[PDB]
């Protein structure tokens, strides 16, 4: 037959559902954005396509946080990624309630998960538009995860998505290759800064604007922090020069 | 037609739906099978991890769902996880209410009936996954159940699931016929594990590092999953067979 | 969303008709036909059964004849579970009714009701309507002895002589040339039987495909009287239609 | 084309054909623009009438002393949408004392904007916004898509014909950016601007229409005669 | 009322009276206070007794309808919390005191259950009016390993100590013995130690001492 | 959120209901099954049809007990007949046990179980059930019935019947062998063969499953006591007993 | 005053050989004031026979419901309810008010037609079944009732023999309480044959 | 009722008596008022038998689903649950509950919940009517890092005084010993903590 693609919730005969298909579509369409694990931390990195020099710069922040120590950035349909990041807040407000102790990663991993697996089962609702990098440090130390339309998530040494997302991981594996001790927190937003530059040549055709935050052990005390100021000018630097 | 897209019958009496749920359960592309010793029961699944920017640790289709109960899941990693989050809820509410642990045939029971209401009920649809339910219940011994997108459940001597599913029970059904025996007449998991990954080895027709496997194994009053490291002694006293 | 698989049952045709209740009456047209004489003492239903088979239980079997109460009883076309939840719904009414006002219930209140409970399935809730049509025979103390049908429309209309089911052209036309206004219960008995005999699809009519019902007076009172497999043998072999 | 039924369906390339055609909506309404320095911003819509018999409907919405907002596109959507912040603006006021900031303005309306585009029933709002604010952090200009995407700017103009207007920013930038201290400058940038998207059109007291807040200047909105002064 | 339990080596006994009354009235002098609530699980109950009646019915109900579902024997400890917590949900205003007992696939168990929800556990139980006279037996006699002959007289004694020195209680001595093996064995009227004695006279009355002022025969046919 | 508060299952200009029609296919395309009056009982068999040797037939059971005098047999969707018997074991208790203090007798459990499957052929957003039951019981005030309920939610009493891929040769024959004065031992050797015609593998006590509503054993019962209380009517055949059976 | 109490009666049942017997007073008051003399007691749906004490407005509630019931059981089951079960069925009805009952006494009287068995119940107002073997009371009077049935009832009475002593615990047993009496029925009632007399008596 | 908890060099110890009244009647003199909810984190009950029962069983159900989802819960996160239970139903509840648990990381941890559902870290906590007769004499007697030896002779002579001066407790002397060797259970009977 014909027409399986129509509904959100129904199996096509080859066993796919593709409207979260085409909601992967919709996120292959959206910029770079990375996440690296360090050795005690994270690093997550986007690029903002400079639409205009009328937007205001450092401004219409991207990266949000979750709890106190949760980082989030998303690719794909921006209202989209904000409303998961709403309900992932919701959730770690209710873990942290009943269990005191704030949501370990994992677990906020799992509960974005069935939230978006649940926005597949039925033909009211439509997937998410976006494919979600995130993670921070809890008790057991650091987590990064990726999640996508599908609910499907994995954890990961380093992750990417947008429509950079093929030279990235490519660099990301070589980092991982090369550096089976792990990377610091700082030369992990210097790299982090590095493979958003080389993976905006899949989307040169607009300026950037380079947004990286980072949640260390020891860099930021295990907490949320974005990186500004003489660490972003470094970065930005060190992400200048390595591209020339 | 749209008999095609929900769960109504079709002129020929089916439900193409759940077919295709029957279907997506292979998208993984992984095999597993389910054995029961003499005091145990042992699953093996397959492990690939293809991206090295993968953390392989985090990366399992094998899930404890109480002290008591282990599931393995043949489906995709989204609805996996629903039924695992699902069946650990019912257990712990079972414990809760009846004063006494959830037993492995119980929840089965449970979960195949949830899969039949999505079977029955248009505005639900069937998770793609097939469930395989292992324990040493206090009354039954090692058990093995498991459920399908149909709604359908029943108990083993041993099982298996996947693509290359029919190879699996095929070895199963002829080391049975020959022992004349409904389980691994083993005094000890770890010998029910290596017989587990021998035939999978043969039945697949490959090899395995300590990184391809994920072994669940359940005893009286704990089921676990086995390290890489345990995997690899699994593998080393296999290699040092005949 | 869900609105693709909408049947729409409660719409109106371009010429004014509802399709559902139209295609439940051609369903009901194909159902066992079933018969009421109303006479001046008493009255007469008499139902066919459909593809009896040789081990089917007759003795306790009811698929045509219910009783609603001690004064009211009815005649089914059609689709027998559809039936039977109108059956106990209209026995709830009758109780509710003699509960309030300590009389038994008016044979046309019970049947208005009903008729008005297939209309609410004829206009709103989006359900099918029931395949079903009846014949009802009830005696109160206002219009003495009343034969009623309805159908799945939920209109009702009351009748000296009425058919439902199946081949009601011809047993119309058929009691329409026999039925005299005077007649009494056995002659209504006779005329009934004789209707079904010449209107049946099968090749005799025998007493294991007919159910009988006669409401009587035997003192002042009604009697229901649903007869058993021998006494329907024998009111067959009484009118001639069968050999002893 | 057989993927625009609702808000709830995403094409095979990605898309989500009502909130475009809800865009649509908006590139047919009136233009308006919005600019800011660092102590003011100022609102310039062009009102558009039905005949020269009727008025030239409101553009510009009042939400907050400190607040205020320009509409184009379907003017029951901008209704609901101002009366919405206009509500979390007074909880802001009431519950802590505290002005609502216009970032938060922002994502509020973005997160109300977003719910309409993935459940079924429904429909994606038909307006855009341009949010000109007074906060802790200064002035500040808002635009609002009905996809939900909300970013803030130094001006930006939508509607018909809004590309001059816009581009015309975008050079003038340098120039608007810093008049500060000086509203009936910024209001004249702001003028000069709506003028590049005026075709076989002038600009009258009926259909001009300026807003202007910040430092010392509660949210006012000028009309008629008031504009006189602009023309 | 006296109830009382008492587990032996290889199972449990319960007893109770067979005293039913309305205040100080007597209601019924042969009141079955034992209730099966499965096969192998029986209860004995005090306090309100359509309480009573009613919660062991509607757990016993349920049990039937979980044991068919879990296709195994039902478990006292899961008739224990289905009562603990349909009792506590009412805040003691389902006046129920329970002594449950029962062999299940693991083992003999002896239970009580308080109106408000709470559960003890022990070897001897007693509950009721007459609780403190039968405890007072148990108390005195209760040894560990006890037969089953040996725990049936305790059981039966310390009831006969509740039905003599309790006003609430009185009448027979209804038993049931529940061994791992066996059926569980409902003995009705196990003891009778109040048959009444033979009244001094017969008061059947001269046919026509009664005054009638009419009467009338009543259909019951349909 | 639901949607589908509409009916799944309308009239055809036919006058057909198409999801039963369906339904009814799909019960046809079942294994067989029947049911037998006899003067002293009623016998209801099927054949146990598994999937893999390494499957546990036995686990899976399709004789169920419904009360402790009535059970069912089914031909069709395995799920939807285990979820029935659960309703149909639940309906039981709540609209006649916990009324009456006795279990229903047979007619009117069947047209409990009736009543949920015609609201599966009419209510919002469902699909009739894929299943026939045969239901075979005893009460104090009918006696022994069977009855047949399909699809649609019609129900019929039979003195014998069978559903499933075989019931059309499987009529004829019990037509040919049935009369009013059989034993229960009768209905149990004609059970088993008319079974022995539609199974085509092995066919033995492990491969079918029989059950009988016939005396009371009190030893099935748990406990003894009470005078007025006897065993369970319902009896299912061990596999040790339908092999001596089969044996003539 | 209390709901049990306003406007006052008696029932009370009793077996015999092959037959039971079930007696009410005719009284209907509010409180000191007598109202009616009509007021039975005692209904019967088929061959069940049920009396109710206690408020007046419940037992007249409870007998409509009742006939709602039985009527409802005979034509699902098609045949008449039984003594046994309809005990039961009343004491489900009361106990489904549990925390704001009828303030009723019932009493349930009948034989059994399949085995001919007589049968009497009592019941409090949340449905706790009294399966009398002997006699069942109810009402204002229901301590005179007790004391006059233990002394009078010896078992085995033939009809003739239980109809004296159940009208002479009735009577004797009304005249004690100012809230009792004001005339009287007795049914007599054999497996094939239901007799009903009045009784004369004092109307004070 | 008497109760108490003590953390040690070696993890923590729990004590209580086995009596339960109703009214001046003793209902039971052998309970068991140390309740387990996890492997390792157990609690002592006091107040009303029904409420605390019913806390004890929520509140293990809970760590059943946690451990289930996020593996072993913290001593801290379990007397959470408490306190959310006897907080939220503050009007309803008569119940004063002591946490004690013992992880590896922590080295075993002491929380008191009374009445109103504020929660307490302390090394040891005391509760129960009996346990104002032997606040004084704890104060007076309680050290840090006590050895094993050591805190079961503190919490007999404390539970000893308490069951001599308070008629609601009473019975035997129950203990659960947490450490990282294990769960050990201790009964002390009359004839031997009475000469103390
Ligand atoms: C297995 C346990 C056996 N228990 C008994 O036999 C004993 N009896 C009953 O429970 C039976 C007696 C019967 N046949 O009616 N019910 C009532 O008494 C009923 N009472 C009435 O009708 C009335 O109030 C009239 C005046 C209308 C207002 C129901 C009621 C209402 C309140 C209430 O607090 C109780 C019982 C109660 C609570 C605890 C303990 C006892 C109670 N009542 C006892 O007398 C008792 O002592 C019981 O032990
Ligand atoms: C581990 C703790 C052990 N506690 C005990 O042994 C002691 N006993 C109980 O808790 C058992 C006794 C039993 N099983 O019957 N329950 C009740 O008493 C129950 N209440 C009743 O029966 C009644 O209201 C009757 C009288 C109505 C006529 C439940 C209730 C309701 C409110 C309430 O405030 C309490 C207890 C309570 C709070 C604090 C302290 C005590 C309490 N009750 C004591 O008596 C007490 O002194 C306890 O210490
Ligand atoms: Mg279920
Ligand atoms: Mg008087
Ligand atoms: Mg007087």
């Amino acid at each position: 037959g014909t027409g399986y693609d129509l509904s959100n919730s129904v199996f096509s005969p080859d066993g796919r559902n593709f409207q979260v298909e085409y909601a992967v579509k919709a996120v292959e369409n959206g910029t770079t954005s990375i996440g690296i694990k360090c050795n005690d931390g994270v690093v997550f990195a986007v690029e903002k396509l400079i639409t205009s020099k009328l937007l205001v710069p450092q401004k219409n922040v991207k990266i949000q946080v979750v709890d106190r120590h949760i980082g989030c950035v998303y690719s794909g349909l921006i209202p989209d990624g904000r409303h998961l990041v709403n309900r992932g807040r919701e959730e770690a407000a209710s873990f942290k309630k009943l269990y005191k102790t704030p949501i370990p990663i994992p677990a906020f991993a799992d509960r974005l998960g069935q939230y978006v697996q649940a926005h597949t089962l039925y033909n009211s609702v439509r997937p998410f538009g976006v494919s979600t990098i995130f993670g921070g440090v809890d008790k057991n130390g650091a987590h990064l995860y990726m999640l996508e339309p599908s609910g499907s998530y994995w954890g990961y040494k380093g992750a990417a998505t947008g429509k950079g997302r093929q030279s990235a991981k490519a660099e990301l594996e070589k980092l991982v290759d090369h550096h089976p001790e792990g990377l610091s927190a700082r030369e992990a937003v210097k790299q982090a800064a590095k493979i958003i530059y080389l993976a905006h040549e899949d989307n040169k055709e607009k300026d950037f604007e380079l947004e990286i935050s980072w949640c260390s052990l020891s860099e930021t005390n295990g907490l949320h922090k974005f990186v500004k100021g003489d660490l972003l000018q470094e970065a930005i630097d060190f992400a200048q020069k390595e591209i020339n | 037609g749209y008999d095609r897209h929900i769960t109504i019958f079709s002129p020929e009496g089916r439900l193409y739906q759940v077919e295709y749920a029957f279907k997506a359960t292979n998208q993984t592309n992984i095999n597993s099978l389910a054995v029961r010793g003499k005091d145990c029961t042992v699953v093996i699944s397959q492990k690939k991890v293809p991206d090295k920017l993968l953390d392989p640790t985090t990366v399992s289709y094998i899930f404890c769902i109480s002290r008591t109960i282990g599931m393995v899941v043949n489906g995709p990693i989204p609805d996996a996880r629903n039924a695992a989050l699902r069946a650990k809820a019912e257990a712990a509410e079972f414990r809760y209410k009846y004063g006494y642990d959830m037993p492995c045939d119980v929840l089965a029971k449970r979960m195949a009936n949830l899969s039949q209401i999505y079977t029955q009920r248009a505005y639900m649809r069937p998770l793609g996954v097939i469930l395989t339910f292992v324990s040493v219940d206090e009354e039954l011994g090692p058990s093995i159940y498991k459920t399908d997108p149909a709604g359908y459940y029943v108990g083993y001597k041993a099982t298996a699931t996947g693509p290359k599913q029919q190879e699996i029970t095929t070895n199963l059904e002829n080391h049975f016929k020959k022992s004349k025996i409904d389980h691994i007449n083993e005094e000890s998991w770890e010998k029910v594990v290596e017989f587990a990954i021998t035939h999978m080895i043969d039945a697949l027709g490959t090899e395995f590092s300590k990184n391809d496997l994920e072994v669940g194994v359940a005893t009286k009053d704990k089921f676990f999953t086995l390290s890489a490291e345990n995997i690899e002694e699994r593998l080393v006293a296999i290699a040092e067979q005949d | 969303g869900s609105r693709r698989y909408d049947s729409r049952t409660t719409i109106f045709s371009p010429e004014g008709r509802l399709y559902q209740v139209e295609y439940a009456l051609e369903s009901i047209s194909h159902a066992g036909t079933a018969i009421g004489i109303m006479a001046s003492d008493g009255i007469v239903l008499a139902a066919e059964r459909k593809v009896t088979s040789t081990l089917l239980e007759q003795d306790t079997s009811t698929e045509k004849l219910y009783k609603l109460n001690d004064k009211i009883a009815v005649a089914v076309a059609g689709l027998t579970a559809d039936a039977e939840i109108l059956i106990n719904t209209a026995r709830i009414h009758a109780q509710n009714y003699l509960k309030t006002y300590n009389e038994d219930i008016p044979v046309e209140i019970l049947v208005r009701r009903l008729s008005d409970i297939k209309q609410g399935y004829t206009q709103h809730g989006g359900l099918r309507p029931f395949g079903v049509s009846f014949i009802y025979a009830g005696y109160d103390d206002r219009y003495g002895y009343q034969l009623y049908t309805s159908n799945p429309s939920g209109n009702y209309t009351g009748w000296k002589a009425i058919s439902v089911g199946a081949n009601t052209s011809a047993a119309q036309t058929l009691l329409q040339m026999d039925y005299k206004d005077d007649m009494k219960v056995d002659d209504a008995i006779e005329l009934a039987l004789k209707t079904l005999s010449k209107t049946t699809d099968s090749s005799a009519l025998t007493y294991d495909r007919l159910e009988f019902a006669t409401i009587r007076k035997g003192d002042g009172e009604v009697y229901q009287k649903i007869f058993k497999p021998q006494e329907i043998k024998d009111i067959l072999v009484k009118t001639g239609i069968t050999k002893k | 084309n057989n993927y625009d039924g609702d808000t709830v369906t995403f094409s095979p390339t990605g898309r989500l054909f009502q909130v475009e055609y809800a865009l649509e909506a908006i590139k047919q309404g009136s233009v308006t623009v919005g600019l800011r320095s660092n102590t003011h911003a100022v609102l310039v819509a062009l009102k558009r009438n039905a005949d020269e018999l009727s008025s030239y409907q409101k553009k510009i919405i009042k939400c907050d002393e400190h607040m205020g907002l320009s509409l184009a596109g379907l003017a029951p959507d901008a209704r609901v949408l101002s009366n919405y912040l206009r509500q979390q603006c007074n909880y802001s006021s009431l519950v802590f004392n505290r002005k609502l900031a216009v970032e938060r303005a922002g994502h509020l309306l973005c997160d109300k904007a977003q719910k309409n585009t993935q459940s079924y029933g429904g429909r994606p709002y038909g307006v855009g916004l341009l949010i000109i604010g007074y906060d802790k952090s200064g002035a500040h200009l808002l635009e609002f898509q009905p996809s939900g995407n909300v970013t803030e700017l130094y001006g930006t103009a939508i509607g018909a014909r809004s590309q001059g207007a816009k581009t015309y920013l975008e050079r003038t930038l340098d120039t608007f950016i810093k008049i500060d201290g000086n509203p009936d400058e910024l209001i004249k940038a702001g003028v000069e601007a709506i003028s590049q998207s005026l075709r076989d059109e002038s600009l009258t007291v009926d259909n001009l229409s300026i807003a202007i807040v910040g430092k010392d200047t509660p949210f006012t909105i000028y009309d008629g005669e008031a504009v006189a002064k602009y023309i | 009322t006296t109830i009382v339990g008492v587990k032996f080596n290889n199972g449990v006994v319960i007893a109770a009276d067979t005293r039913s009354t309305q205040g100080p009235i007597v209601a019924d002098k042969n009141c079955a206070k034992l209730h099966r609530i499965s096969p192998k699980i029986w209860c004995a109950g005090a306090g309100t007794a359509a309480d009573t009646e009613a919660v062991t019915q509607l757990i016993g109900s349920n049990i039937e309808l979980h044991s068919l579902y879990t296709s195994r024997e039902p478990r006292v400890v899961s008739a224990l919390q289905m009562l603990k917590q349909h009792l506590f949900k009412y805040q003691g205003h389902i006046g129920a005191y329970l002594i449950v007992a029962g062999v299940d696939p693991t083992g003999s168990h002896l239970f009580s259950i308080h109106a408000h929800g709470s559960t003890d556990v022990g070897y001897y139980l007693s509950l009721g009016s007459g609780s403190l006279a039968a405890m007072a037996v148990l108390e005195s006699h209760w040894k560990q390993d006890l037969t089953k002959e040996e725990a049936i007289k305790l059981a039966s004694d310390a009831i006969q100590a509740g039905i003599w020195n309790d006003l609430g209680s009185g009448s027979n001595v209804d038993v049931c013995v529940m061994e791992i093996g066996k059926d569980a064995e409902y003995l009705r009227n196990y003891l009778t130690p109040n048959v009444r004695e033979e009244k001094q006279k017969s008061y059947k009355f001269p046919r026509g001492t009664t005054a009638v002022l009419k009467e009338s025969i009543v259909n019951i046919c349909d | 959120t639901d949607r589908y508060s509409f009916s799944l299952t309308t009239f055809s200009p036919s006058g057909k209901l198409g999801q039963i029609d369906y339904a009814l296919t799909a019960v046809k395309q079942g294994v067989t099954s029947l049911g037998i009056k006899a003067t002293n009982g009623v016998v209801i068999a099927t054949e146990k049809k598994s999937s893999s040797p390494l499957a546990m037939s036995e686990t899976l059971s399709k004789v169920s007990l419904l009360t402790p005098d009535i059970g069912a047999v089914y031909s069709g969707m395995g799920p939807d007949y285990r979820v029935l018997v659960d309703k149909s074991r639940k309906v039981a208790h709540t609209s006649y046990k916990r009324i009456y203090g006795e279990y229903p007798p047979t007619k009117l459990l069947v047209s409990e179980v009736a009543k949920i499957m015609q609201e599966a052929t009419q209510s919002g957003g469902v699909r009739p059930f894929g299943v026939s039951l045969l239901i075979a019981g005893h009460d104090e005030f009918n006696g022994f019935s069977l009855y047949q309920v399909d699809p649609s939610g019609s129900y019929f009493p039979w003195k014998a019947t069978a559903i499933g891929k075989g019931s059309v040769a499987a009529k004829t024959f019990l037509e040919k062998r049935w009369n009013d004065e059989l034993e229960l031992e009768d209905a149990i050797h004609i059970a088993l063969l008319t079974l022995k015609e539609s199974v085509e593998g092995e066919f033995n006590g492990d491969t079918i499953e029989l059950a009988i509503i016939g005396d009371e054993n009190p030893d099935l019962l748990g406990y003894t006591g009470i005078p007025t209380d006897k065993g369970p009517r319902f009896r299912k055949l061990t596999s040790q007993e339908i092999n001596d059976r089969l044996e003539a | 005053s209390d709901p049990s109490s306003i406007n006052g009666g008696i029932v009370v049942a009793m077996t015999g050989k092959d037959c039971v017997a079930i007696a009410c007073d005719l009284r209907l008051g509010s409180q000191s004031l007598g109202v009616s003399n009509k007021f039975e007691k005692i209904f019967h749906y088929g061959h069940v026979f049920l009396g109710i004490t206690g408020l007046a407005t419940d037992v007249t509630t409870l007998n409509e419901m009742f006939r709602y019931k039985t009527n409802l059981y005979k034509l699902k089951e098609e045949r008449a309810i039984e003594p046994e079960t309809f005990t039961q069925l009343v004491s489900s009805s009361l106990y489904e008010r549990r925390f704001g009952p009828y303030f009723v006494g019932p009493v349930v009287a009948g034989i059994n037609s399949k085995s001919g068995k007589p049968f009497i119940a009592g019941f409090d107002l949340i449905g706790c079944i009294d399966e009398a073997k002997d006699f069942i009371v109810s009402g204002t009077a229901s301590d005179q009732l007790f004391g006059m049935c233990e002394s009078l009832y010896e078992p085995n009475l033939e009809p003739e023999d239980l109809f004296e002593t159940i009208s002479q615990a009735l009577l004797n047993a009304a005249d004690r309480d100012a809230l009792s009496g004001w005339g009287a029925v007795v049914y007599i009632i054999k497996k094939d044959e239901v007799v009903k007399r009045y009784l004369k008596m004092r109307q004070d | 009722t008497s109760i108490m908890a003590v953390t040690f060099k070696d993890g923590v110890i729990l004590g209580a008596d086995s009596r339960t009244t109703t009214g001046a009647y003793i209902a039971n003199r052998v309970t068991d008022k140390l309740t387990r909810v996890h492997d390792k984190i157990w609690c002592c009950r006091s107040g009303s038998a029904a409420d605390t029962q019913a806390i004890a069983d929520i509140v293990q159900y809970h760590l059943e689903l946690y451990t289930s989802q996020y593996g072993t819960p913290s001593t801290e996160t379990a007397a959470s649950v408490f306190k959310e239970l006897c907080y939220e139903n503050k009007d309803n509840l008569t119940a004063g509950i002591i946490v004690a648990g013992y992880d590896d990381k922590n080295k075993g941890e002491v929380y008191t919940i009374p009445l109103g559902g504020s929660v307490h870290k302390l090394p040891y906590a005391i509760a129960g009517s009996g346990s104002t007769f032997i606040y004084g004499y704890c104060d007076k007697n309680f050290r840090e890092n006590m050895s094993k030896e050591e805190t079961v002779d503190f919490i007999k002579h404390s539970l000893s005084q308490a069951i001599k001066w308070d008629g609601s407790s009473g019975g035997v002397i129950r203990m659960v010993v947490l450490t990282a060797a294990g769960v050990e259970r201790l009964i002390f009977y009359p004839d031997e903590y009475e000469q103390l």
